RNA sequence: UGUAUAUAGUUAAAAAUUAAUAU
């Protein structure tokens, strides 16, 4: 639970002033998922009590449900090659980018259209194939790329 | 990759050292260099806390037998004075 | 016990302001500023409008992989001219996203060179609207 | 002549990275940050183990433990011979790690070497930890002069400085060759005595338990009211007679020669003799206490 | 409890001369000397009738 | 605070048998390895052998002294024992150069080779001089000199506050400041100090008047939470909590409280220096200091930084009185093309992306 | 005591001025300090005092017994008291 | 109901660095000095109480004093008066005698020739209760070669081959510094030193043409009583009748005092004279390790009171008390 | 440190510096505009002037203006006066331009109509000349 | 070390384990069995005060 | 005023006075030290002087190396300082830019020969 | 890697982002 205090000292301003900006994504906030799994991720709830890149999704492995939205659409057998979430698991997905500014070190500050992650398994190992999305420079860590093997290019 | 301290004493003093220059099989010009290649040891045992205080200890051919040669009231030794 | 907390000694209360005239601010934000279109980090601007959109293809020499290339559609036109500010904020649609990002325009890694003559009132409002139909529905609902 | 500091392609190769002084987030440990009062030095740390702060300094009476502050105007047998009255400095942790002082400074010189006529080239013995400490070549001069060195007896180099010191239980025959022990009967007396203090050392000598060799040890009724006397021996035909001094005993002789023993076997290792293995160690030196 | 004395309690005897009369100057209890022995300096001026 | 604590002697037991070389009795007239035998005989006391030559020592420090001069190569650092460091000269761990008042004057972002953002406030050095050498008693550790600023008509100051700069010599300065030098690091009254006086990669410690709130309450003075919005409060959406416990009834000292939030003087320890422009005076610093443009503020040296002397041998020797530039040098000729110095790389790597260890290589990106 | 020896001797000795002319001058505050700034406290003979002749106190401690810590704040409660 | 801003135990009050430094007591406690000594913990009223205390005597100046050592002395002329006195009772032994002609070498020196028929009382009479040995020789050699008398000294050392005693390890010194006192050149030394290395009384580990220098550089340090060149040749004594730290001590510890009492000096003497089935005796080992810090440390009832009071041993003096001159240095 | 030490927005006080810091919130810092309702103890802001509303603080702009252009003085009472002085180095400002914006940019200001007809004769004849400070704030002695 | 609750109790259990003066208070203490076998008096702490324990 | 601030505000001015003294006295003695003999005992020396301290390297009873730090300021060197000009600055100092990022301290044993002091640790 | 069925220990980078002097 990475808190601040606003003290006109310490205090998160809104993004957009420089790194270690502000708002870590308090507990949950509705992720989007951008695996090639059965998470159609119109919701993926947070659980995990922060969420930033500054925040450095390198140290935390930030637990999170799915708050499915659970499918496009799927059938076959009873038991199936697992990739497909059940309604209410929770996974240490990883973030990708976000709607806020997102000031880096060069000043360089992006801001995403949606706040998406992938699905992670407990052990970091994505539980997806590609990814239909870009992911900031916060990966390339290798605590998650050394299983993140790159999907794809970043931002 | 024994007790990661790594330097953690690096000292021994001038006392309860023995000496100070050696080199392992090469020499340097003095036409005399045959040193040691010697080893690098832990001090004398625990260093002062078993002992903090020691008796003045003279040349051993002075040490054993020590005789007793006088003058008026002081004792008189060819390196030691003292009043007995 | 107390504290003083407010210091208002002659050296502190005391203000330069008055004697800053001897400076000349300004004329020394330009040469800052042309000590750094000179190392290469920055081409000089004289743009208000014809600058409201483009097209930059950014080269962020990110040593992640390799550098990014991304076309781009700027919409800010921070500061006007060649000073410091910078900021192109130049949209940029990556493949399928959409990032509203701003170049600081001084970072010897961050380069771009945006090209005139769409720099059109309407192909801007092609994107604004692009993304803010983007914005809008990328709330996760 | 190398350099002390790893270089930055040195330390980047190891996969390690440069410790910032820099903007870090890290503590970059400053304490004097806001305690010290006054001008503080540029030698890092210099007032932690005060407290941190420095603040009263101008004292000279510390609380001194033996050896401290204003110990120096007192006789204790070891900071008698141990430190200079003068240097003797504050308690134990206003230590100085750092002591500031105003005036002309004076250097004075170095002493020199005593009883050694200058220029005169020594041979130099050269010592270091490797000699384990059975070695000779360990409880000698380092630096041998011709001063040193005693002519009237054969010698080579001058003799040892340092001897161990351990008690000596049994009289094993480390270099002597006849331990001869002569006493004159004639001479009587009851109670201990230094008859009975000699005849049991030949008895202690005999033991079944000494390591001594038996048929070395020699006895010597005499005549004419010889005070008993103790003769050792060694290699190279030098005798010694351990002074039987009154209230003597067995223990004690037993200890006169063999600790005598180290340094006459040191004198005969000096004139040249060469010396042979010895199988006891009454000095333990290979040994470790186990449980 | 009740207030502490803040009296002015008197001060403790000074040491009387070396004895070196032999006549037990030292003997405290005795009929012959008054408790104090004070031959202190022109005392023999004050001779007394 | 561990990490901080140096190596811990007791001074009980620095004596003969601890001291890393020979140990020397003084006496008084010459050093030497042995106590002084008192003259007085009866004042030795029984047993206790006054040595006059001890084949111990006099062998182990005979093997010192001659093995330095024989074999000099190695025994170089042993020669702190008997050539003491001179007086002057910049000792490493002694000395300490005054600072140089400044002014505020703008920010800049300005970036590295590598695209490390920083955010740059410059301020400006008008017209550093030394006013007046001070002391305390002529004690020791407490020398102080003087620095003007900002050169200023004599009728701004008050007429006693001038009348100082008037009998010094100094042309009247707008402000002063002490700075606490050791007694090798003085100058002459007068000397006219330039901002080269530091350098590049140096750490500056800076000291001015944060930008004063007014009376600000207590939930922005400090950090204090209260009052649910919408949630009941009748009238508590600020308001401070429990002043004392229940039973102290003397509201503990410090509490914090509301209060007049900061018009104080302020400090950064140890912000690094990133540019000099020595033809306009100026000195960038690659930090936001939070006081009102044209606030006074003085600029030590950061003594310290981690455990390590800043001036040391392998990071650099400052001009140590104070650099004082040459005579053939003067600004009037050169331009800020010329008169511009920058810094070392402050961050190893590009910040925006993590360390190189962290970062992954296509080789491991190929796990296989 | 002697953590407070460290810091300054001579503050050992005025605390103990301060406890006995505290002890019946606490009354009102002139007469509690204004004595204690009469008496000269010097942890060495040197003292810029001979100026004035500071003539010798001749006084011999009387108790030969040892000095027993009574603690401040140390309440007794009932006397011998005749009356009992 | 939990995670507070402000996490730690630093206290409110207790911040001064001087007075309570922020260091753990677990890192702090080992300075605390328990064996402290220069702020000392002995009054001036004891040092007088701890003399009688310990059945020690004040005698006046001409019998002894304790010197400027702190080392109790006879006064010679006070120390003849004794053998005067004592050399008929049946408890004055064998190196009685000869310590008395010892302490009359400070008068033999500067009297030498009304204290010279005291050294020979003292040696004639010394042979007539104990035959002949070489504490009465080594002593009055040494008493002749103060005299200035090197002829005696000579007169002297041939007599012990004489007396079939092989001169002692001392009586070449005793005779070595009265060939170098009596303003006769080396080799008159020399020859001497020269004599003991070969017969092994004395023994020189160095060359021997440099032992016999630091033989006689110790010899010209204790440069005669009338010259002014060493330690003898020094007059000053600390004129004490009792020393001014009764508690100073001779070893490592507070239980290795100096000043020991009677009623211990006499149960002392007594185990050095007898059989020592315990410690052994006449060697550099001493069994008996020195450990005088593993030992008890703690005020004892005697460290508070102070010393026991036991009477002064004073004389009632019928003597006169005359006071009737003032004498020093000898 | 790289963000700005006080974020985005704080409000100093009145008496204080610009102390520019890379924020994304605006501030003037300066007043050049003629005839506007930026009151405040800022830079860029005029001194506001007690009243009821920034509503009927500008109706007190208006009567206050529209009596100093019809009789050329008008003795102001406190925070106003400091407030009127520019806003008659505003008129000034008004009237010397000239062009059918700024005579508008007058009418909407003025209650009345026959001011902004005399406002833009007699000023450009008056002070073709001076080029600022037109407005002179002598105070008088006895406060009300 | 566990504070034989008596100094009467203690008792010296291994051939190396003896008594020891550690700052006023009997101890035992041993080579083998290093703690295994020690006991300690109950007695004040070794650096204790007139007003915190008595 | 506490009890501790009050015995300071009492003895502060008279601390001074004392230390004060001492060096006024300091200068009596500099004078019958003039005609007087070479030096005395007379707390050292007796000029205005302090000994060096070959003494200040030790082993500490932990094994570990501690260097007394001592610095004998010289009062007129320090006047010497605040009388003449500083020398102008060498150019190789200030026109070459301090090094930021201290680097860590690498052992190594000095040349051919293995003396190297710490006497271990392997 | 030491140790043994798995494997330690000074540190460094990053992260929790902020600096504080009454006469
Ligand atoms: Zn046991």
């Amino acid at each position: 639970i990475i808190r601040r205090k606003g003290s006109y000292r310490s205090r998160w301003g809104n993004g957009t002033e420089g790194y270690g900006a502000g708002v870590p994504l308090s507990d949950q906030v509705k992720l989007h998922c951008v695996d090639n799994t059965n998470c159609k991720h119109v919701r993926l709830i947070a659980k995990a009590t922060a969420e930033r890149f500054a925040h450095c999704r390198v140290f935390p492995a930030v637990a999170h449900r799915v708050s499915v939205q659970r499918f496009k659409g799927r059938g076959g057998g009873g038991e199936v090659s697992r990739h497909r979430v059940k309604p209410g698991n929770i996974y240490w997905v990883c973030l990708f980018t976000r709607r806020q500014t997102n000031t880096r070190m060069s000043g360089l500050q992006t801001n995403f259209d949606r706040n998406t992650c992938i699905i992670m398994n407990d052990q970091r190992v994505p539980l997806g194939t590609r990814v239909m999305y870009c992911a900031g420079r916060h990966v390339n860590h290798k605590y998650h790329l050394k299983a993140v093997v790159l999907a794809n290019f970043f931002v | 990759v024994r007790t990661e301290d790594f330097f953690s004493k690096e000292a021994v003093s001038h006392a309860r050292r023995v000496s100070w220059a050696p080199h392992t099989t090469e020499k340097k010009v003095g036409a005399f260099a045959k040193l040691s290649r010697s080893n690098f040891n832990d001090p004398l045992p625990v260093s002062f806390q078993s002992e903090p205080y020691f008796e003045e200890e003279i040349e051993a051919y002075r040490a054993h037998h020590r005789p007793d040669v006088y003058v008026y009231k002081y004792n008189v030794s060819p390196t030691h004075l003292s009043l007995r | 016990g107390y504290t003083r907390e407010r210091t208002n000694r002659h050296f502190f209360v005391s203000r330069a302001n008055a004697f800053f005239s001897r400076l000349p601010i300004s004329r020394i934000q330009r040469a800052l500023a042309m000590e750094a279109i000179k190392k290469g980090s920055m081409k000089p601007w004289k743009h208000t409008k014809e600058q409201i959109i483009g097209s930059p293809i950014t080269c962020n020499f990110e040593y992640n992989p390799r550098p990014v290339r991304l076309i781009g559609t700027v919409m800010d036109a921070h500061t006007e001219e060649t000073s410091i500010k910078g900021g192109l904020k130049v949209y940029a649609r990556s493949e399928e996203a959409n990032m509203m990002l701003w170049i600081p325009a001084g970072n010897p890694k961050l380069k771009y060179e945006v090209t005139a003559a769409k720099g059109s009132f309407e192909h801007y409002l092609d994107e604004r609207s692009k993304w803010d139909e983007a914005w809008l529905t990328g709330r996760a609902r | 002549a190398p350099a002390s500091h790893y270089t930055f392609a040195n330390l980047k190769k190891l996969g390690l990275c440069a410790p910032q002084v820099a903007l870090s987030r890290q503590p970059r440990l400053r304490p004097h940050v806001g305690h010290l009062n006054g001008l503080v030095y540029p030698l890092p740390y210099y007032a932690m183990w005060r407290g941190n702060h420095d603040k009263y300094t101008y004292n000279q009476a510390t609380p001194a433990r033996w050896g401290e502050g204003n110990t120096n105007t007192m006789y204790h047998q070891h900071y008698a011979h141990a430190k200079c009255p003068t240097d003797y400095g504050r308690g134990g942790r206003e230590f100085q790690f750092l002591s500031v002082k105003r005036g002309k400074l004076k250097r004075k010189p170095l002493p020199t070497v005593q009883y050694v006529d200058p220029n005169s080239k020594p041979q130099w013995v050269f010592k270091s930890w490797h000699n384990p400490l059975s070695a000779p070549s360990m409880w000698e001069r380092e630096v041998q002069y011709p001063e040193h060195t005693p002519a009237h007896t054969g010698a080579k180099r001058p003799l040892a400085v340092v001897a161990p010191k351990t008690s000596h239980k049994h009289l094993f025959l480390m270099h002597m060759e006849k331990v001869t022990v002569t006493v004159s009967p004639l001479l009587f007396g009851y109670g201990h005595t230094l008859q009975k203090a000699a005849l049991d050392f030949y008895r202690r000598g005999l033991s079944a338990r000494s390591p001594f060799p038996s048929d070395k040890m020699f006895l010597y009724y005499s005549i004419d009211h010889i005070t008993p006397k103790i003769e050792v021996t060694w290699l190279d035909g030098s005798v010694y007679v351990p002074p039987l001094i009154e209230g003597v005993k067995a223990q004690d002789l037993i200890q006169m020669v063999m600790e005598q023993a180290w340094l006459a076997a040191d004198r005969m290792s000096a004139e040249g003799r060469v010396l042979n293995p010895i199988a006891i160690d009454d000095y333990k030196w290979e040994q470790l206490i186990a449980f | 409890s009740s207030k502490k004395d803040r009296t002015f309690k008197v001060m403790p005897v000074p040491p009387p001369p070396p004895a070196t009369t032999a006549v037990e100057q030292r003997d405290d209890f005795a009929d012959n000397r008054g408790l104090s022995a004070t031959t202190r300096t022109l005392s023999p001026t004050f001779r007394m009738f | 605070w561990y990490r901080c604590y140096p190596s811990l002697m007791e001074e009980k037991d620095r004596d003969m048998y601890h001291c890393y070389y020979p140990y020397l009795f003084d006496h008084g007239d010459k050093m030497s390895l042995y106590p002084k035998i008192p003259d007085n005989p009866r004042e030795w006391q029984v047993e206790q052998l006054q040595t006059t030559y001890d084949a111990i020592r006099e062998d182990k420090y005979d093997a010192f002294v001659r093995l330095r001069a024989k074999f000099p190569e190695l025994y170089q650092d042993t020669y702190a024992w008997d050539n003491p460091p001179p007086f002057g000269e910049f000792n490493m761990f002694y000395s300490v150069r005054f600072g140089m008042i400044g002014v505020k004057a703008f920010t800049c972002k300005d970036y590295d080779d590598l695209g490390n953002q920083f955010d740059c406030t410059a301020f400006w050095f008008p017209d550093n001089q030394i006013v007046k050498h001070s002391t305390r008693n002529g004690d020791v550790g407490t020398d102080k000199v003087y620095v003007g600023a900002m050169n200023v008509p004599v009728e701004f100051h008050k007429p006693h506050v001038a009348a100082f700069y008037k009998a010094a010599g100094v042309p009247v300065k707008h402000v002063s400041a002490g700075f606490p030098v050791t007694p090798d690091a003085y100058a002459p009254v007068g000397t006219k100090l330039d901002v080269r006086h530091f350098k590049p990669g140096q750490e500056v410690t800076i000291t001015f008047q944060n930008t004063d709130y007014g009376y600000q309450g207590v939930m922005f003075r400090h950090g204090f939470d209260g009052g649910y919005v919408w949630l009941g409060d009748s009238k508590w959406q600020r308001r401070p909590g429990c002043m004392g416990a229940e039973g102290q009834k003397r509201i503990y000292p410090g509490h914090r409280m509301a209060g007049q939030t900061g018009a104080s003087a302020e400090t950064y320890d140890g912000v690094p220096v990133w540019r000099i422009d020595y033809k306009n005076s100026l000195i960038y610093l690659p930090t936001l200091i939070d006081a009102d443009v044209g606030t006074y503020v003085k600029f030590r040296d950061t003594i310290n930084t981690k455990g390590y002397t800043l001036w040391n041998e392998h990071r650099g020797t400052p001009p140590f009185p104070t650099f004082i530039p040459s005579e053939e040098e003067d600004l009037s000729k050169l331009a800020t093309d010329e008169g511009q110095l920058t810094s070392p790389p402050l961050y190893m790597y590009f910040r925006d992306e993590f360390a190189a260890a962290q970062l992954v290589t296509q080789a491991d990106v190929e796990d296989a | 005591l002697s953590e407070m020896y460290e810091r300054d001797p001579c503050m050992v000795m005025w605390w103990y001025l301060k406890d006995e002319v505290n002890r019946h001058f606490v009354r009102k505050l002139k007469t509690r300090t204004a004595p204690l700034e009469k008496a000269w406290l010097y942890e060495d003979s040197v003292h810029p005092h001979a100026e004035k002749n500071p003539r010798p106190l001749v006084w011999t401690d009387t108790a030969t017994m040892g000095w027993r810590y009574k603690d401040p704040t140390f309440q007794r409660r009932w006397s011998p008291n005749q009356f009992m | 109901k939990g995670w507070t801003h402000n996490p730690g135990h630093t206290r409110r009050g207790g911040k001064n660095l001087a007075w309570r430094p922020k260091i753990s007591d677990a890192k702090l406690s080992q300075f605390v000095p328990l064996a402290l000594v220069h702020p000392r913990r002995h009054p001036n009223n004891w040092q007088e109480r701890q003399f009688n205390a310990l059945g020690y005597t004040k005698w006046p100046k001409d019998i002894g004093f304790y010197n400027a050592g702190d080392n109790f002395e006879v006064t010679p002329e006070a120390a003849w008066r004794l053998y005067v006195h004592a050399r008929d009772e049946p408890y004055w032994g064998k190196l009685h005698c000869e310590k008395t002609i010892i302490t009359l070498l400070p008068v033999v020196e500067k009297a030498p020739k009304e204290n010279m028929e005291r050294v020979l009382d003292v040696f004639r009479h010394y042979l007539k209760r104990y035959g002949a040995d070489h504490y009465i020789y080594n002593a009055v050699m040494q008493a002749a070669a103060f005299a200035k008398n090197y002829e005696q000294a000579e007169q002297l050392f041939k007599e012990m081959e004489t007396l079939g005693l092989e001169p002692n390890a001392q009586s070449y010194v005793n005779m070595m510094l009265a060939a170098k006192l009596c303003g006769l050149p080396p080799e008159k030394s020399e020859a001497y030193f020269k004599r003991a290395v070969k017969d092994g009384a004395m023994q020189s580990v160095m060359r021997m043409d440099t032992e016999f220098r630091m033989w006689m550089d110790q010899l010209d340090r204790l440069g005669s009583f009338t010259a002014s060149s060493g330690y003898l040749s020094v007059n000053e004594e600390g004129a004490k009748p009792m020393p001014r730290d009764m508690w100073a001590i001779w070893g490592w510890h507070r239980s290795e005092s100096k000043f020991i009492s009677r009623r211990d000096l006499i149960m002392q003497q007594v185990r050095a004279r007898v059989h020592s089935g315990k410690e052994l005796v006449g060697t550099v080992y001493t069994k008996t390790r020195r450990q005088p810090w593993a030992k008890f440390n703690g005020m004892l009832r005697h460290d508070y009171n102070g010393p026991s009071y036991r009477a002064p041993t004073i004389f009632p003096d019928a003597p006169e008390y005359t006071n009737e001159a003032g004498h020093k240095a000898f | 440190g790289r963000p700005p030490p006080v974020m985005g927005h704080a409000k100093r006080m009145r008496f204080a510096g610009v102390d520019d810091n890379p924020s994304v919130t605006h501030k003037p810092w300066d007043t050049s505009e003629p005839l506007m309702a930026d009151y405040g103890w800022e830079r860029g802001k005029l001194p506001k002037f007690r009243a009821r509303s920034p509503f009927h603080r500008q109706q007190i702009a208006r009567r206050m203006v529209t009596e100093l252009i019809r009789k050329d003085y008008v003795i102001v009472g406190g925070a106003r006066a400091p407030a009127l002085r520019i806003l008659a180095d505003h008129v000034v400002e008004l009237a010397k331009a000239g062009d059918t914006d700024s005579r508008q940019q007058l009418a909407y200001f003025l209650h009345d109509p026959l001011m902004v007809d005399k406002a833009f004769d007699e000023y450009p004849r008056r002070f073709r000349d001076m080029n600022a400070k037109y407005a002179m704030m002598t105070r008088l002695k006895g406060r009300r | 070390h566990p504070g034989l609750v008596p100094r009467d109790k203690l008792k010296l259990h291994c051939e190396f384990c003896r008594f020891h003066w550690v700052q006023d208070t009997l101890v035992v203490r041993c080579a083998a069995h290093p703690k295994e076998h020690n006991q300690r008096e109950i007695w004040l702490e070794p650096t204790w005060t007139w007003g915190k324990q008595q | 005023d506490s009890f501790k601030e009050h015995y300071h505000r009492v003895h502060l001015p008279r601390r001074l006075a004392l230390q004060r003294y001492i060096k006024r006295e300091e200068a009596r003695l500099s004078r019958h030290k003039g005609k007087a003999v070479a030096a005395a005992a007379a707390a050292g020396v007796q000029p205005g002087e302090v000994a060096y301290k070959y003494n200040r390297w030790w082993v500490s009873n932990d094994h570990e190396f501690v260097h007394q730090f001592a610095f004998v300021e010289d009062p007129d060197v320090t006047r010497e300082k605040r009388n003449t000009l500083p020398l102008v600055t060498k150019e190789n100092i200030w026109k070459e830019p301090q090094q930021t990022f201290f680097l860590p301290f690498a052992p190594f044993v000095r040349v051919v020969d293995y003396a190297k002091d710490p006497d271990t640790k392997f």
